[PDB]
């Protein structure tokens, strides 16, 4: 609420709070099953383009 | 695509030509996962109906 | 004048369609506030020949048959004292900011999109609700918007209203000459007041 | 302001985001024309009406309150006495009966 | 149409004259009036981040 009202002092009263309780301490990352690298061989290193 | 939040599963179906799923069209919801292909619902970390 | 106007609709329409439904607010708001000052008595009575008002002179204030305008001469004087757009603002805008009745689609372009609405209530049907009520009131009293409007003479009115200020009806009925002197003599000083331009 | 006519009650009754008032009020009906005078000098003295006017049927003076037409007789209780009749505008001639 | 400013009647104006109601009606009416409207409130971490 402090920090909400920006006030060290708060009077009575309800008051709606952003949320600054939760922070995120892990990540997870989802890729599709691709195994094979991609053919930039055959498209940077061909003989003529 | 990246964010933080929560996920639950979903109900919804999606077509195979579909992806993601935006109801608000401001907010990505629903999502398709890649390796199972589950449809996962997100909806944010933030609990504010504090 | 922009070439791809469908797609700066479609990227700010909604802002400012919310903006008009803000302004459409109000101008119903407008009209709601001269309907509930004006229409509180949604009953129209026509204007009696003058004929044994008790003495006072009425005739400033209740309109004439002759003029085919509804008004009365304090209305006429009212409404001739207030010029619309009589200000430096006309030069720029050519009376398009006020509603002169007579604006026409250039305004709109002048001002950039922005529109006047005419009122719903008319000015010869806002000085017929006011004829009305100048009617209903000389001729009943407080039996007006009760239903069925019951006559009764002006002088026994004023003895009831004498009444509703705790003064017996005799101080009228004795002095109703010097009553009525004093009302005509009043009602002139206001119109030479609207009459002397200040 | 609460109704068509004079106003007695006003019920309230809650309603979806609102208030529904039932207002009870009185209507007058079936109007009469009465031949009506402001004071009666009677005596040479001028009777003015505590309550109500003074109408008459036919050639017979009553007094009634101005919302109902109730005839009661003329009398010194309903009337009170202010100077002579010279000075008031439309006095008729009658008699105060009194009791 | 034109707006109806009201019931069309007259009322015949004599010095000598009065009207008075020999009868009545005792009639209810309905006036319906708003009081209060929806409260709304806006939630700023959901809205702003998502
Ligand atoms: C009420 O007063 C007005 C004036 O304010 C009277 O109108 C005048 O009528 C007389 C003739 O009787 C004319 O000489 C005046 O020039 C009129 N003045 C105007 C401006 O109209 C009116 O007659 C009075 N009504 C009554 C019946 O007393
Ligand atoms: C009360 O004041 C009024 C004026 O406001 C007086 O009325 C005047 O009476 C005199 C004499 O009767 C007349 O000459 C005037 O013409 C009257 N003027 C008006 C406006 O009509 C009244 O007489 C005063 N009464 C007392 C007892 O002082
Ligand atoms: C006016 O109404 C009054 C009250 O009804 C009449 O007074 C009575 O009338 C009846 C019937 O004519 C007589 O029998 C009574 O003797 C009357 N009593 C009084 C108070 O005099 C009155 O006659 C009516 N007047 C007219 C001419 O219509
Ligand atoms: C009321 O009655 C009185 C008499 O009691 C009337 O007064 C007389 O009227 C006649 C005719 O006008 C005159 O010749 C007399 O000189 C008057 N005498 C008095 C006492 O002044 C009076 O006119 C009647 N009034 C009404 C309204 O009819
Ligand atoms: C006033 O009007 C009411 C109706 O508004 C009359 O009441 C009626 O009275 C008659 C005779 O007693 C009955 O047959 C009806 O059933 C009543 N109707 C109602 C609405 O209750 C009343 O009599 C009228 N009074 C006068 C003097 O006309
Ligand atoms: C590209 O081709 C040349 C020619 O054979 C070869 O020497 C080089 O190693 C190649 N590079 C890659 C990244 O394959
Ligand atoms: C992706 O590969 C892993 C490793 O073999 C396997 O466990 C998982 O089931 C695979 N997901 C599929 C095929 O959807
Ligand atoms: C009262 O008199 C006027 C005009 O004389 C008439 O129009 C009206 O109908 C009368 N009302 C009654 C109830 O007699
Ligand atoms: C009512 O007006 C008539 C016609 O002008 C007149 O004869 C009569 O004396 C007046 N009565 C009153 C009380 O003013």
């Amino acid at each position: 609420t402090k920090c909400t009202l920006k006030s060290f002092t708060v009077e009575k009263g309800i008051y709606q709070t952003s949320n600054f309780r939760v922070q995120p301490t892990e990540s997870i990352v989802r890729f599709p099953n691709i195994t094979n690298l991609c053919p930039f061989g055959e498209v940077f290193n061909a003989t003529r383009f | 695509l990246t964010g933080t939040g929560v996920l639950t599963e979903s109900n919804k179906k999606f077509l195979p030509f579909q992806q993601f799923g935006r109801d608000i069209a401001d907010t990505t919801d629903a999502v398709r996962d890649p390796q199972t292909l589950e449809i996962l619902d997100i909806t944010p970390c933030s609990f504010g109906g504090v | 004048d922009s070439t791809e106007c469908s797609n700066l609709l479609l990227q700010y329409g909604s802002f400012c369609t919310q903006l008009n439904r803000a302004l459409t607010g109000i101008a119903v708001e407008q009209d709601k506030n001269t309907q509930e000052v004006f229409a509180q008595v949604k009953q129209i009575y026509k204007t009696p020949p003058i004929k044994d008002f008790g003495g006072f002179n009425f005739s400033q204030i209740l309109p004439d048959p002759s003029k085919p305008s509804k008004r009365s001469f304090i209305e006429d004087l009212l409404f001739n004292k207030v010029t619309l757009a009589d200000a430096g603002f006309i030069k720029q805008y050519g009376d398009c900011l006020g509603d002169i009745a007579a604006r026409d689609l250039i305004c709109a372009q002048k001002f950039n999109g922005l529109t006047v609405l005419p009122p719903l209530l008319t000015d010869e049907m806002i000085a017929q609700y006011t004829s009305a009520l100048l009617a209903g009131t000389i001729t009943s009293g407080w039996t007006f918007g009760a239903g069925a409007a019951l006559q009764i003479p002006f002088a026994m009115q004023m003895a009831y209203r004498f009444n509703g200020i705790g003064v017996t009806q005799n101080v009228l009925y004795e002095n109703q000459k010097l009553i009525a002197n004093q009302f005509n003599s009043a009602i002139g000083k206001i119109q030479d007041s609207l009459s002397s331009t200040a | 302001f609460c109704g068509k006519g004079y106003h007695l009650m006003s019920f309230p009754q809650s309603a979806p985001h609102g208030v529904v008032f039932l207002h009870v009020t009185y209507v007058p009906a079936q109007e009469k024309n009465f031949t009506t005078a402001p004071a009666i000098c009677h005596d040479g003295k001028a009777h003015f009406p505590r309550e109500g006017v003074f109408v008459s049927n036919g050639t017979h003076w009553f007094v009634t309150q101005r919302n109902f037409y109730e005839p009661q007789i003329i009398t010194t209780d309903n009337t009170f006495v202010s100077g002579n009749c010279d000075v008031v505008i439309g006095i008729v001639n009658n008699t105060v009966y009194d009791p | 149409y034109t707006m109806s400013l009201g019931a069309e009647n007259s009322v015949a104006y004599s010095n000598n004259s009065i009207a008075i109601p020999t009868n009545f009606t005792i009639s209810v009416t309905t006036e319906i009036l708003p009081v209060s409207m929806t409260k709304t409130s806006v939630d700023c971490t959901m809205y702003i981040c998502g």
